[PDB]
Formats: structure tokens, sequence, C-alpha cells
């Protein structure tokens, strides 16, 4: 910034850019260069685009040129860790976790099933045979 | 309803964004993703978005190649995306110089060991942990008449003349990669 | 099978062997002590319905062993909509006279739902597909039941991917894609009606049936099975009906 006369004093970067926000021409003063300038000014005017805080439950920020990068929680994901990991209990997703069959409910969560010749375990996922020689399984490997 | 297009990647520092086009207009989407002999695993299941983060599933093996696709919903409509190797795709985030301290007539200049969205043990393995040799890091200063310097590690040291101050600026850089070799310039430190 | 291997003793008991007059014919796939998923077309040029018999637990053409159990075949249904020398709707329900022992060589694969084989299965990658086919286009068939693993494509990679050719079969909603462009590894004839089994969370379901292709792994080319999911309710309600007077029997689709 330029206050009354202090132009008269040679260039500084601590007092100009640094301890002030410096304007282009201030930092060419100091710099003199034409690419030195430029590769300065490129970084210090970019702006903090972390500044509206866009990493969302509890991610942590992280300031790039023109753009930022979100570092997310385990249980979060996105762009800026908009996704809640834990509310994607629906059946496309990876069968809702259902060891056989899933059927999805609006309101609730979904429900998993079994074919004929098995049961739904206490766990609610997972299917055991009901019978000697269930479909789908092989005998000798069992 | 209309299949995705120009189907892009956006990887920095493996945080990755598949985008696509076009905005929709009575459409949602759904993206699966996977690895040539692997199967398809859903992400962003009917989003109304043109992005879908997989950065949680190319982390779990950076140096596998991955395909994506959106399916268009008003067998489905879809679109496949281009391949994408993480190791040697994600762009090199911006560096940052950590410091630099002066001793006699040399300078040591220190280089930020930067974080990378790869997960391990409950903690985010830096640019180095993850490209370990792969991976240099080179100096652009001058004193305050170009000057360069190259590091196989996180420091440079350099001679400089007494009395007189340099300013540096640095970057990252994958020797072995054939695109996006290079990270863009740090912000310019002066001593 | 061409590019396959020996499908160990018992590990492909749900495979069937079809015969009539006592030659070998097509393979099949038990889904229960009564039925066989088979293909249509194997059905094509049978002139005697009263000789056809289904064996179950077979694995090598040339030894006999306490495992092998035969069947006389009751009833073949098949959908209204097939039509002889052709491809779409390539699939046949057969009833066994008698119902077959459950043993450790000898066991059904399983018919999955609708939504879960559209949803789920059809997104496992790898699926075996097994047979006494031929183990070369237009070679001699095997006498031990071979087995591959293939990968499946949605169709509009399977038509991207395939050497566009003239006027050839087209690849249906009742169909779909599945193993190799290069030549190595593909079903083939001798192997038609013989299942396409996929593996999911320790259970395997029958997703397709061998049913058509371009030569056997002609470069170019993928195999082409009948889309099974398309026919679960058409299969369910058909077992649960009474047999006719004859064996051939014309089911209305859907
Ligand atoms: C090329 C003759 S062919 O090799 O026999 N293919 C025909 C379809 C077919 C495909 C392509 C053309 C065709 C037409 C124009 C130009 C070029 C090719 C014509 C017919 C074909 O496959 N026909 C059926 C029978 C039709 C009937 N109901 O009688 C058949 O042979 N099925 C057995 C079979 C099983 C597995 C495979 C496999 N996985 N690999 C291949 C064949
Ligand atoms: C913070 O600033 C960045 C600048 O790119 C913007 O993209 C975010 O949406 C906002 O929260
Ligand atoms: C930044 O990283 C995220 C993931 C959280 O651990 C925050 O606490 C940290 O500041
Ligand atoms: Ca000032
Ligand atoms: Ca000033
Ligand atoms: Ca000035
Ligand atoms: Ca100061
Ligand atoms: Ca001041
Ligand atoms: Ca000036
Ligand atoms: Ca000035
Ligand atoms: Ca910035
Ligand atoms: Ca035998």
């Amino acid at each position: 910034a330029n206050a009354f006369l202090e132009e008269l004093r040679p260039g500084s970067l601590e007092r100009e850019c640094k301890e002030e926000q410096c304007s282009f021409e201030e930092a060419r003063e100091i710099f003199k260069d034409a690419e030195r300038t430029k590769l300065f000014w490129i970084s210090y005017s970019d702006g903090d685009q972390c500044a509206s805080s866009p990493c969302q439950n509890g991610g942590s920020c992280k300031d790039q040129l023109q753009s930022y990068i979100c570092f997310c929680l385990p249980a979060f994901e996105g762009r800026n860790c908009e996704t809640h990991k834990d509310d994607q209990l629906i059946c496309v997703n990876e069968n809702g976790g259902c060891e056989q069959y899933c059927s999805d409910h609006t309101g609730t969560k979904r429900s998993c099933r079994c074919h004929e010749g098995y049961s739904l375990l206490a766990d609610g996922v997972s299917c055991t045979p009901t019978v000697e020689y269930p479909c789908g399984k092989i005998p000798i490997l069992e | 309803t209309v299949a995705a297009y120009n189907l892009t990647w956006k990887s920095t520092n493996f945080k990755t964004i598949l985008e696509w086009e076009p905005k929709p207009v009575n459409q949602v989407y759904t993206v699966q993703i996977s690895t040539k002999s692997g199967d398809w695993k859903s992400k962003c299941f009917y989003t109304t978005d043109t992005e879908c983060d997989l950065t949680d599933e190319i982390v779990k093996d950076v140096k596998q190649t991955y395909l994506a696709r959106v399916f268009s919903y008003p067998e489905p409509l879809y679109e496949n995306s281009p391949e994408f190797t993480p190791y040697l795709e994600t762009n090199l985030g911006q560096p940052t110089i950590q410091s630099f301290e002066q001793v006699g007539t040399k300078v040591n200049v220190t280089v930020e060991d930067e974080r990378t969205l790869v997960r391990r043990n409950n903690t985010f393995l830096s640019l180095r942990d993850v490209f370990g040799k792969d991976l240099i890091y080179t100096l652009y200063y001058w004193k305050s008449g170009k000057k360069t310097a190259k590091t196989n590690t996180n420091e440079f040291l350099i001679d400089v003349d007494k009395g007189e101050n340099y300013c540096f600026s640095v970057q990252a850089v994958i020797p072995s990669r054939t695109v996006n070799r290079k990270s863009t310039d740090s912000p310019v430190e002066c001593m | 099978i061409v590019g396959g291997k020996v499908c160990p003793k018992g590990e492909c008991p749900w495979q069937v062997l079809l015969l009539v007059n006592g030659a070998q014919l097509c393979g099949g796939t038990l889904i229960n002590t009564i039925w066989v998923v088979s293909a249509a077309h194997c059905f094509d040029k049978i002139k005697n319905w009263r000789n056809l018999i289904a064996v179950l637990g077979e694995h090598d053409l040339s030894e006999h062993d306490g495992d092998e159990q035969s069947r006389r075949v009751a009833q073949v249904i098949i959908p209204s909509t097939y039509v002889p020398g052709t491809t779409n709707h390539d699939i046949a329900l057969l009833r066994l006279h008698q119902p077959v022992v459950l043993t450790d060589h000898v066991v059904p694969l399983c018919l999955p739902e609708r939504t879960f084989s559209e949803r789920t299965l059809a997104f496992v990658r790898f699926s075996l597909v097994s047979g006494w086919g031929q183990l070369l286009d237009r070679g001699a068939t095997a006498l031990e039941l071979m087995v591959l693993n293939v990968p499946r494509l949605m169709t509009q990679d399977c038509l991207q991917q395939s050497r566009k050719v003239g006027d050839s079969p087209n690849i249906t909603e009742y169909m779909f894609c599945a193993g190799y462009s290069d030549g190595s590894k593909d079903s083939c004839k001798g192997d038609s009606g013989g299942p396409h089994a996929t593996h999911y969370r320790g259970t395997w379901y029958l997703t397709g049936i061998v049913s058509w292709g371009q030569g056997c792994a002609t470069v170019g080319h993928f195999g082409v099975y009948t889309r099974v999911s398309q026919y679960i309710e058409w299969l369910q309600k058909l077992m649960r009906s009474e047999p006719r007077p004859g064996v051939l029997l014309r089911a209305p689709f859907p």
C-alpha cells in the first residue's frame, strides 16, 4: 500500500507485501524483472479459496491455485466432504450389505432376504443353509 | 434421456473427482468404477450433480488403472470415461517452501512434505511416502540471472553470496512421468 | 470350451449332460431336483422326443462311476416366441421324469430373483461357463467337463468392441456378451445350454445360458448368452404348473 511519501524509500517485500497488501506495481518495483514479478504475483494475488470454509463435516481445507482440496474424516467423502458414508445403506450400493437378496424401503432401512433353502441369520444380512444340499454351494469344497 | 459426455478426471494429490456433461434436465445419474479385472462398484447413487468423488476408491491402490462410467436415468444409457491411473496422472499440488536457513556461505531450502488423500493406518500419506524415489523437487532461484537446482529429497543446499538476498521457488516433479510431470511453481519466498 | 481347463470332478455339480438317442446333444443346468435349464436351439432338429436323457454328476465321458444319474426328459418347455434356426429367447425348461438325488456331486445352481440378478449379479465381472463342447472351433468335443472364467460386457460395449459385420444376429435385451475378442477363450456349440454361473458372497447363481456367437473364440467377437434374468418369472410360473400330455410344450412369453 502507499502512504504519504513512503515511495521515497527503496522497495521492501516485507514492509510492502507482507506487512501490507501490495499492488502489482509495488511488487514490480521490488522484483524489477518481468518474469520474476509475475512468478511472485500468481500466488500472492490468487486469494485463499479455503476462506469460505468449504470443507464440511470436520474436513480440512488445503489451498491451491484458483482451487482447494478437502481432506475428509473417514466416514465422509465428496468434493466438500458433504457425502455421509454411513447414509448409503441402499440396495444398489453393494447390494446393501445383504448376503443374498436386498429390498429397499423408503422411510426405513432396507431389509435382507434369502433364497429358498436358506434362512436369514440374527444379523439381518447373512443367509445360512436349512437343507443338506442348498443351491449354489459346492459340497466337496465346503 | 441423454448419455453423459466429456467425462473428465479432476485429480490433484489423489483427490479424484469425475466430472461430466450436460446439466441434467429430467435425468439423474449413478456412477460405477472398477479395475479391468474387478467388479463394478456404484457411487453417487441417483445424483443430479455432474460430478462424483471417487477418491476413496482409487486410493485403495493408486497404481491400478481404473475405468468409470456414468449411467443416465430419466440396460440404461451410459458413457465410459477415459482410463485413469492415479500414480501416473494425478496432478502434483502446488508445493510450499517450508523454510530456508543460511549457514555461512550456503542456504538450506526445505520443501514442505505435503499430504495426499492416500490413507494408511488412519493417517494421510505424504507425497514422499507415496512416490518415494520417483519424486524430485526443482529449485528456480535468483540473486535479487537465472539459477536452478535439483534434489531427490525435500531439501536443497545451494551456494549464496554473502550480503546479497535471494528469492526461491520450487516445483514437485516426477521425471518418469509422461503426462503432468510437474506441479505449478510454489509461491515465491525471499530470505 | 476353448481355452479353459478341466473342471475338477465335483466342482461343476449343477452341470447337466443332455443326450438324444444316446448321443451327446447339449449341456444344461440343474436348478432343483426336477428342473433343468438349457437352450431352446438344442431342440431344433429333435425327432424322437421320447429319447431325450439328462445325465447328472457326469465328468469323464469315457469312464462310468456311481455319481452318474440318468433321467428321461418328460417335458421340454420353450417360449412361444422362440424361432428354430435363430437366436432370440434361446432358453428351455426341462422337467425330469423323476427327481435326481442331491449328493456331493449333484447339486442345483440357484435361480436368482430378477432384481438381484440385474442390480447385483450383472455387475460381477467374471462368471464360469462350462461343458463338454468343442475345444476348438470346428474341432472335436471334450471327454472331460471343461470350465472357463469369462468377463461380462454391457451390450453397448459389446457392440463397440466387436468387429462390425454384415447382417449378423442382433444382440437383444434377452442376451448379453461375455468372454474375449482376442480369439483365445470362449464357449462353443457343443456347450450350448450349459450354465454361465456367477459367484456372489459364497453362493453361485444362474445368470446365463451358452447360446450363440460368430464361430468360437473368433477375433473381434464375444460369446453371447441368454440373459436369464429376463426369464425368472417365466420359469417360476412354469415350474409350479402341471405337466402336459406331450413332451414339447410352447409357453407364451412374457
Ligand atoms: C456364423 C455361423 S455360427 O458361427 O454358427 N453362429 C451362429 C449365429 C450367427 C452369427 C453370425 C452370422 C453372420 C451373418 C452375416 C455375416 C457374418 C456372420 C450368422 C449367424 C450361431 O451361433 N447359431 C446358433 C444356432 C442357431 C440355431 N437355432 O440353429 C449356434 O450355433 N449356437 C451354438 C453356439 C454356442 C456358443 C457359441 C460361442 N460362445 N461362440 C457359438 C455358437
Ligand atoms: C470458498 O471459496 C471457493 C473459491 O473457489 C469456492 O469454490 C467455495 O465454494 C467457497 O466455499
Ligand atoms: C484436517 O484433516 C481432517 C481430516 C481432520 O482430521 C481435521 O481435524 C484436520 O484439521
Ligand atoms: Ca507502504
Ligand atoms: Ca508502497
Ligand atoms: Ca514501492
Ligand atoms: Ca515484519
Ligand atoms: Ca506499514
Ligand atoms: Ca512504478
Ligand atoms: Ca510505487
Ligand atoms: Ca489460493
Ligand atoms: Ca462318466
